[PDB]
């Protein structure tokens, strides 16, 4: 049900062109990459406390040393992205930062389709291919895929309406 | 003076019998006896000035001869029309379920 | 493309605006050590 | 020796005619009882040429030199005919079937693509009278015709279309429709073009020949959206000659 | 002390700002070549015949796109697996008519991807620091294989890859859907559950640390600066965020063991986004999602619907509309 | 029937058709409303009244369907031509209009009918000065939109 | 509703003599419908020529009439074009061209029975669906 | 009737004043169709410049 | 307009790469 | 065409020369603990 | 005569006749020059040519 | 009034540079 509800989104509400849903995707894809690549930089530059190969056991919770070195963590970063981390307060924070303010951010375009106040169409695109009928996007690409979406689901999903759509209204490309 | 000529020719008999000059041929199922055998010639063989023209298609037998008559009151005939035939568009129009 | 007109303006401030803004405390944080 | 398709495949020669040896300057006679068919005629064009608009006053503009960006594509091939002979000599070729239309897009220079059905649908080309002999100072003229470029069922990027889609801009909910109209209501072209096929080579003893040809016919029109172009197309030709 | 012998002690230098490395010696060059293009085609690329139907699509800024319509499109269909590069064309006209920069960029991108991977591999060896960062990226990296090649391998052509757009990005997944209907398949839901678990992770490990640094500054300054880079010591108190989260559900559903915690936040996201490029490459041999459609019917023999019919109406709608002048016969079959 | 009621009966003033990124007011999209034009009544050619299914908020872009009063498909505009049984064309559908501009008149060539179907899925049909603002034709939210979202 | 013997009735020839169908019947029918047709023919469409369905309506209109268990088990044996003009039992199933078709082999009488019932039985439970194709999905 | 100096070109004068005379889009400031320019086109300038 | 705008953030941002790599604060041990 | 043809065939396998003659070049040795 | 030497002898050409914050190409002022109209011959009511 | 539309952005970017310039200037002055 909440599959349809996705589907949904698309064809009516045109979401994803929505830049706060864009934010909310940067914000839960960026949080699940700090979320690896933080957990496997901290077991790639653990330092060697204990003669086992199974490197758990060197942990004990009330030592007071760090257990990975930050400082060889942040030379392989620098060298391999330009940038690393140096302030391990600021890289937790940032860590609580990401995917909270994402969520936040989608939030905030959902109430705005509450009222059906969607980010649906780019208008200097629909007035060109209004008047030019060789100019195509994948932006007016996908807003057919919502009209078939609408004219195709509406009648199933929406019983209470009474949507009575003929076959020869239906929109259909060549064949299918 | 910018018309749309298949919504035009809805509005003829196009729009209510099979036209022998530019219906797509699946629709000569409707009735029985005419497809595959008579619809081939009926397509290849057109146009026609008009709906009696169909029986002097050339080597008909009795029983195909027979079969039209009993179907001419469900066909027409209304001027050819460019958009509907050309592509091959009588033999398949693009159209399936 | 008919565009906003007025798309320019808006994007030039939203981008001018808060980035003078942190030049600005950067560079008297800066003369201050 | 005759390839095979493994000989030929994925090296272009699949889209170019038959040749014949410069030794081919014979003539194949015709006999007014006698019926022929052309048992395949090939068209490979090789230069593609549109009219440009000169705009200021009446100054008629030339045929500019293009390139074709569709690749190796073009060639228009296993057309067959009634080759019939008239009562004062002249010979009629009389397509009925064949590979006889290929879409092109040539550019132009500043980059717009010009779209065109190259096509000799339904040739017909006839010889001067008293031939009684095809040789190689042969000529056929003759006419064709040039379907839209687009045909019925096409969707624009919008999804207007003439026997299939939207009627109007639905984008545009209240928007005048009058200055749409153009791109709202779609129109099948039907015009003509004009074909001079010259006969340079003749096998006598097997019925082929072959030489250049000329057409002459309109590029798209994007179903009434715009004004085609007139379009010069050269080539080379071969045709095999059959009694029936 | 041979020209060689210092080239190499060049390549492998760890004084480098950045290292270059062996991986590297081949990846600066690919990555530079698939970026300049890229910049170039999304910018000024005239208009291309992705399907093969010589119905061309604007992807760049200069022909009436913006950052979000804009797209490097796909090649041609017309090619469908054959390889495309310059040097095959007549001309460039014809080269970027067809989609040529799309193949060109994502074969550059790709090799240089995979050299960025193995780059990871060899400066670890280099510091002398365990090997497997590389293993985390090989994550993303399979997931874009899976979209830039795999899929389009088992599909047969690269026009059904992913553009190299944000509008395009989309059309991809709408058309994925209706084609294959990734949602009821269960290597998308791993993925789902791995990227929305490595979201919450990555907020709960934040907001627990967080919550327990040791008090080393004032309300005036920022706490940050509570921690100095390379100091010995933790900056927060493990065992104050074990007492919270313990309690917050019980106590053994809490890491204890700052190493098995930081394992598990590099294994959640990883292997789920491992089994969602596995989804993908699979769906590129056609084994689909989940079909339930008609699965419930009465005593009579009526459909009863659920909610996975009602998915099929809209998948159908994406179906019959997509690449809508492309289809001559009844079954979408690739 | 007075112009300010029929003017509320019209899609275009319902707040639920805008959108986010669709800036100013109201007259920017669909123009600056002129005059009532009139209420639109159709008939096919054997006299029925028929009853353009009106365009729910939900939906950007909605097809041309015509009932009877009982909620029987009697025409629309097709999509797909080629085996279309309602058109315009053949069930001979013509529109009267009663009050308004054009009250009193009747229409009967199917272009001009399909164009006042078209608008008469928004409700009552409005003239529009769209040239003054140079109005785009896309329907934008009103205050009671405005105001709710950025408060919500 | 029930899968009562109203709906199990249909058509034996045209004479207009009609046969009830057992549940068991019907569900056999299915069952093998499913087996050696529905790869074409799932949902009473024709994949392979989508202008001829299994619709009741269009049976009726084929020459030999088709729509009764009679004209049916005859098509099984014997298959020919609409308008009867045709054999087709080299591009068609049927039992004489099980040789061809291997899964014809072992249906027996009474099989062929048991699927004419079913597609005579399918419409009147499915309507618009059975034949109608993916719009009625 | 619409040479560059109507047009408020600039630059383009300066190119096509020692010899640069043509686009790689196929016309020239002389009005000739089809020339092949080679790398020195307005365009190769251009990116020569920036790079 | 647009183009020119779109382009000038994309190469703002690339040359704030530039300084934020090499000319980045320096990180220096305790 | 086939001057960049061959341009690209030059310059592709001498970067991947380097490659391998350089993972070659005692590459194991190359690390900060144990060399050979 | 030729198009191009008539346009010469127009004063919209004339780089003396134009403003410091009139903007823009010359095409923006009297606009894109389409054709010449031909040259006017003015004669009053005794047939002698003015000017 | 029909006016440049690049008239806004000119006159307020000749007013917002030079400006900016000044306010940065004077603030790192007061702060050293
Ligand atoms: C960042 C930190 C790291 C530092 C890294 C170092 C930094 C240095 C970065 C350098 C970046 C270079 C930028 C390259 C831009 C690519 C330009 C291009 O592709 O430009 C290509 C141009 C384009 O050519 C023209 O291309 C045109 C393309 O038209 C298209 O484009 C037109 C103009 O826009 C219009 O759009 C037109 O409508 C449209 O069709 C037409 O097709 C013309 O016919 C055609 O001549 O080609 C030319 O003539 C070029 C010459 C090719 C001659 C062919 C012979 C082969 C020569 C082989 C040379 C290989 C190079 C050597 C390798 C190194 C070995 C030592
Ligand atoms: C790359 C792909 C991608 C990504 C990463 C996202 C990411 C997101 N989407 Mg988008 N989406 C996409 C593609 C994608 N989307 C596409 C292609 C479409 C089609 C248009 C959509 C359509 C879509 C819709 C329609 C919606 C989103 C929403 C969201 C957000 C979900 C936030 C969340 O965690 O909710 C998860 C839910 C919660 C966090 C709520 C509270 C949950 C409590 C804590 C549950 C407790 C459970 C309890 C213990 C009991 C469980 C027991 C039981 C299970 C056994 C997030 C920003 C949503 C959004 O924006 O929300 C504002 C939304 O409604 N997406
Ligand atoms: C590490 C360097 C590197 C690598 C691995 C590649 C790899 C590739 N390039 Mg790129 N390229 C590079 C540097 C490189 N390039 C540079 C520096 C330039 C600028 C001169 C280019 C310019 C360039 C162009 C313009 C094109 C390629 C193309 C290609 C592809 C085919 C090459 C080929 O046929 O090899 C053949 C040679 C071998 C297989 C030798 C193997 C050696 C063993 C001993 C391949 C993806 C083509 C492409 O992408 O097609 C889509 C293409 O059109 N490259
Ligand atoms: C409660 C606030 C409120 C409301 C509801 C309205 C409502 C309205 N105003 Mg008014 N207005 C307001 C405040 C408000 N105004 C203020 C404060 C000003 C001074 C700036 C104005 C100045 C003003 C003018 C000059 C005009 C209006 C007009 C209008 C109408 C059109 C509005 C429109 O197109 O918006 C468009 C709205 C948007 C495109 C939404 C913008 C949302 C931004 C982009 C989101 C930013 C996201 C952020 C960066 C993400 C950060 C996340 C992360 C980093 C943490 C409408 C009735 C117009 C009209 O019709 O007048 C007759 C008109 O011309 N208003
Ligand atoms: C030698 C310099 C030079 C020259 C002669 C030109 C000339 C031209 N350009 Mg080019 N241009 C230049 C530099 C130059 N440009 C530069 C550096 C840029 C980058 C910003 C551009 C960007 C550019 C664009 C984007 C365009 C032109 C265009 C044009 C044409 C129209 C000019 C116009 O309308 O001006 C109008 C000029 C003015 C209104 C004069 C402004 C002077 C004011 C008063 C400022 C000085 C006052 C100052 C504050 C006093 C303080 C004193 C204090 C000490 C007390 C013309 C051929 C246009 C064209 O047609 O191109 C196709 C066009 O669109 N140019
Ligand atoms: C030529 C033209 C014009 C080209 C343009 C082409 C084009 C298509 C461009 C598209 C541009 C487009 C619009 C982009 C969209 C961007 C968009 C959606 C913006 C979202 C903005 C936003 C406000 C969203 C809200 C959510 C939000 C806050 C998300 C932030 C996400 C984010 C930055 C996550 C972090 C990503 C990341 C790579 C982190 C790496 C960090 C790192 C170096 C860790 C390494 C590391 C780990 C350790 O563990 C330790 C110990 C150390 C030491 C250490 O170092
Ligand atoms: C007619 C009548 C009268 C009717 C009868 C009805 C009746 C009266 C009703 C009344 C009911 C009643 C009396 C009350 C009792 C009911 C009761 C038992 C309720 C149950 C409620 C319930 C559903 C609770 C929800 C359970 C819940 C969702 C928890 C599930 C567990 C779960 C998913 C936990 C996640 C654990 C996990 C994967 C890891 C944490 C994530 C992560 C890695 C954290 C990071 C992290 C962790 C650390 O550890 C530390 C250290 C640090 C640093 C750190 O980063
Ligand atoms: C100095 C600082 C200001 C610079 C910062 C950057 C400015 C950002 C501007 C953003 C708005 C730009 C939108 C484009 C508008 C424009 O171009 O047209 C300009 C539009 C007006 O629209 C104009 O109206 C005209 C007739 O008056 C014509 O119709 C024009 O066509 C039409 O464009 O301006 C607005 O209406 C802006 C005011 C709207 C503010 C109220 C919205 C409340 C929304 C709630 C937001 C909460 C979200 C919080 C997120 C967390
Ligand atoms: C392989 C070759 C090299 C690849 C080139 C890589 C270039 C990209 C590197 C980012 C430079 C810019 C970051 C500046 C910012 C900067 O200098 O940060 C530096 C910062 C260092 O943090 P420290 O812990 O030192 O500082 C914290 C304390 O100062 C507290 O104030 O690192 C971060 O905060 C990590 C998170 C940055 C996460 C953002 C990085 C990814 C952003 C990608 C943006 C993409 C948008 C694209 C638009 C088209
Ligand atoms: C594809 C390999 C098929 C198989 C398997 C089955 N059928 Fe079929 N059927 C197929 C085609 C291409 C056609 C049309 C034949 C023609 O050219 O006329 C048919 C037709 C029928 C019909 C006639 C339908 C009508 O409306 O007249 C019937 C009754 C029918 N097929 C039945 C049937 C049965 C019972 C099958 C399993 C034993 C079966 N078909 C398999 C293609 C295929
Ligand atoms: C030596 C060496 C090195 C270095 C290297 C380098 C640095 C390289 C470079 C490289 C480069 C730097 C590359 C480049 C390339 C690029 C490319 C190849 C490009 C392409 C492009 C194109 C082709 C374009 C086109 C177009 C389009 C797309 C559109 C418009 C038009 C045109 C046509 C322009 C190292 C250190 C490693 C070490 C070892 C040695
Ligand atoms: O989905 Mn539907 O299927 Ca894979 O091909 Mn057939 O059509 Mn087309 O080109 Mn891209 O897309
Ligand atoms: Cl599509
Ligand atoms: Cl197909
Ligand atoms: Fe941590």
């Amino acid at each position: 049900a909440i599959f349809r509800f996705l589907l949904f989104f698309q064809g009516f509400h045109n979401w994803t062109l929505n830049p706060f849903h864009m934010m909310g995707v940067a914000g839960v894809l960026g949080g699940a990459l700090l979320c690896a690549i933080h957990g496997a930089t901290v077991e790639n530059t653990l330092f060697q406390d204990g003669e086992g190969a199974s490197t758990f056991r060197a942990f004990n919770p009330t030592q007071a040393e760090e257990t990975y070195s930050m400082v060889t963590a942040n030379r392989f970063w620098s060298q391999i992205f330009g940038i690393a981390f140096s302030n391990k307060r600021w890289l937790h924070f940032f860590m609580l930062f990401v995917p909270v303010t994402g969520l936040w951010m989608s939030a905030i375009g959902v109430v705005g389709l509450a009222l059906n106040l969607r980010s649906y169409d780019f208008i200097s695109q629909e007035i060109r291919a209004a008047e030019d009928p060789e100019f195509e996007t994948f932006y007016t690409k996908n807003l057919l895929l919502n009209e078939g979406i609408r004219a195709w689901m509406a009648p199933q999903d929406q019983p209470h309406e009474n949507f009575v759509f003929p076959e020869e209204v239906l929109p259909r490309g060549n064949a299918l | 003076e910018l018309v749309n000529v298949v919504d035009e020719k809805l509005g003829t008999a196009y729009g209510e019998k099979i036209d022998l000059n530019n219906t797509n041929i699946a629709a000569f199922i409707q009735y029985r006896g005419l497809y595959p055998t008579l619809a081939k010639l009926i397509v290849k063989n057109a146009p026609y000035e008009s709906v009696e023209d169909v029986l002097n298609i050339p080597g008909l037998t009795e029983r195909q001869k027979q079969i039209l008559r009993e179907n001419l009151e469900h066909f027409t005939v209304t001027e050819v029309e460019t958009a509907l035939v050309e592509g091959g568009d009588r033999y398949n129009n693009g159209l399936y379920k | 493309m008919e565009v906003n007109q007025l798309g320019l303006i808006a994007t030039a401030l939203f981008v001018l605006v808060p980035s003078v803004f942190l030049i600005i405390l950067y560079v008297q944080t800066e003369s201050q050590q | 020796q005759t390839l095979t398709y493994d000989d030929i495949v994925g090296t272009g020669l699949a889209n170019k005619c038959p040749t014949l040896d410069d030794t081919a300057r014979g003539a194949y006679p015709i006999d007014s009882s006698q019926t022929y068919r052309i048992a395949r005629l090939c068209l490979q064009p090789t230069t593609f040429l549109v009219k440009e608009e000169p705009k200021n006053k009446r100054q008629e503009a030339e045929f500019v030199p293009t390139k074709l960006v569709t690749r190796e594509t073009t060639s228009l091939d296993q057309i067959q005919g009634e080759l019939k002979v008239n009562s004062d000599g002249s010979l009629t070729f009389v397509e009925e079937d064949g590979i006889d239309f290929q879409p092109v897009t040539v550019q132009m220079a500043g980059g717009e693509r010009i779209p065109l059905l190259f096509t000799v649908k339904n040739l017909v080309a006839s010889t001067q009278p008293n031939v009684t002999s095809i040789t190689t100072s042969t000529d056929f003229k003759g006419e064709f015709n040039v379907p839209s470029y687009r045909t019925a069922n096409f969707l624009d990027p919008k999804g207007r279309g003439l026997a299939s889609g939207y009627d109007s801009a639905i984008a545009l909910p209240q928007a005048k429709e009058e200055e749409l109209a153009r791109a709202n209501v779609k129109r099948f072209s039907l015009t003509k073009g004009q074909i001079s096929l010259n006969v340079a080579k003749v096998d006598g003893r097997t019925g082929e020949i072959a030489g250049t040809f000329e057409s002459e016919q309109l590029s798209d029109d994007d179903m009434g959206a715009h004004e085609p172009h007139e379009v010069k197309i050269q080539g080379v030709f071969y045709a095999s000659i059959e009694p029936a | 002390a041979n020209l060689w012998e210092r080239f190499c002690n060049w390549v492998t230098s760890t004084d480098n700002r950045l290292y270059v490395g062996w991986f590297g010696v081949i990846m600066i060059p690919t990555l530079l070549a698939a970026t300049i293009c890229f910049v170039i085609a999304f910018i000024a690329a005239p208009p291309v015949d992705i399907d093969g139907i010589r119905e061309p699509v604007s992807g760049s800024l200069l022909y009436g796109n913006n950052i979000i319509t804009g797209a490097v499109v796909p090649s041609s269909n017309a090619i469908g697996l054959h390889f495309y590069p310059i040097w095959e064309a007549a001309s460039l006209d014809e080269w970027l008519y067809n989609g040529g920069p799309y193949q060109l960029i994502i074969f550059h991108f790709l090799l240089g991807a995979s050299c960025y991977m193995g780059r990871q591999w060899e400066l670890s060896y280099r510091l002398g620091m365990r090997p497997w960062i590389c293993v985390a990226y090989s994550a993303p990296l399979a997931s874009a294989f899976a979209v830039f090649l795999i899929y389009p391998i088992g599909q047969g052509s690269f026009s059904d890859g992913m553009p190299l757009g944000i509008s395009g990005t989309f059309n991809f997944m709408i058309v994925f859907q209706a084609e294959h209907n990734i949602l009821m398949h269960p290597f998308h839901q791993l993925g789902v559950a791995g990227v929305f678990g490595g979201a919450l992770f990555c907020a709960m490990h934040g907001s627990l640390v967080t919550s327990s640094l040791i008090r080393e500054t004032t309300e005036t300054e920022s706490a940050n600066y509570g921690y100095k880079f390379g100091q010995e010591e933790e900056t927060y108190n493990i065992v104050a965020a074990h007492g919270y989260f313990g309690r917050l559900i019980f106590q053994y559903a809490s890491f204890n063991n700052s190493r098995s915690l930081h394992f598990f936040l590099a294994a959640w996201p990883v292997v789920g986004v491992w089994f969602t490029a596995l989804g993908i490459s699979t769906m590129a041999f056609n084994l689909n999602g989940f079909n339930f459609n008609h699965s419930v019917i009465d005593a009579k023999g009526n459909v009863i619907n659920t909610w996975a019919d009602i998915i099929n109406r809209a998948n159908l709608g994406m179906e019959v509309m997509h690449e809508r002048n492309a289809h001559n016969f009844p079954l979408d079959l690739a | 029937i007075p112009e300010k009621l029929a003017f509320y009966d019209y899609i275009g003033n319902n707040p639920a058709k805008g959108g986010l990124f669709r800036t100013g007011p109201m007259n920017k999209g669909d123009g600056i409303a002129q005059a009532w034009k009139g209420h639109a009544v159709f008939r096919n050619k054997e006299g029925e009244e028929l009853f353009v299914r009106r365009m729910p908020a939900f939906f950007e872009s909605f097809p041309v369907i015509l009932t009877d009063k009982n909620g029987v498909v009697k025409a629309d505009i097709p999509f797909r031509r080629a085996e279309s049984k309602y058109s315009f064309e053949q069930q001979g559908v013509t529109v009267s209009f009663y009050g308004g501009e054009l009250n009193g008149q009747t229409f009967t060539d199917p272009p001009t009918v399909k164009s006042y179907a078209r608008k008469a899925i928004f409700g009552e049909i409005f003239e529009f000065d769209t040239e003054t603002l140079n109005s785009d034709g896309i329907f934008r939210t009103s205050p009671r939109g405005w105001f709710t979202f950025a408060h919500a | 509703a029930e899968l009562t013997p109203e709906v199990l009735t249909v058509p034996l020839n045209s004479e207009g003599k009609t046969i009830t169908l057992t549940e068991k019947q019907y569900l056999e029918g299915k069952r093998l419908f499913q087996y050696a047709c529905a790869s074409c023919h799932v949902g009473g469409i024709t994949k392979t020529n989508p202008s001829l369905d299994l619709r009741t309506e269009t049976l009726a209109l084929a020459t030999p009439p088709r729509d009764n268990i009679e004209g049916l088990v005859d098509y099984m044996k014997n298959p020919t074009t609409y308008d009867g003009e045709q054999e087709i039992a080299e591009v068609h199933p049927s039992l004489r061209s099980a040789d061809i078709f291997p899964k014809m082999r072992n249906l027996t009488e009474k099989d062929l029975v048991a699927i004419a019932g079913h597609i005579l039985v399918e419409p009147k439970i499915l309507g618009d669906k059975w034949g109608g194709g993916k719009v009625y999905y | 009737l619409n040479p560059m100096w109507r047009q408020g070109m600039f630059v383009l004068p300066f190119m096509a004043r020692l010899g640069v005379t043509g686009s790689w889009s196929g016309w020239s400031i002389t009005g000739e169709t089809g020339i092949d320019p080679g790398f020195w086109s307005f365009e190769g300038v251009a990116l020569a410049h920036i790079v | 307009m647009e183009t020119i705008t779109y382009v000038f953030i994309f190469a703002c941002i690339i040359a704030l790469f530039f300084f934020a790599i090499f000319f980045r604060e320096p990180p220096r041990i305790t | 065409m086939e001057t960049l043809k061959i341009t690209v065939y030059i310059v592709v396998t001498f970067f991947v020369l380097l490659f391998v003659f350089g993972f070659l070049s005692g590459d194991p040795a190359r690390n900060p603990k144990r060399k050979d």
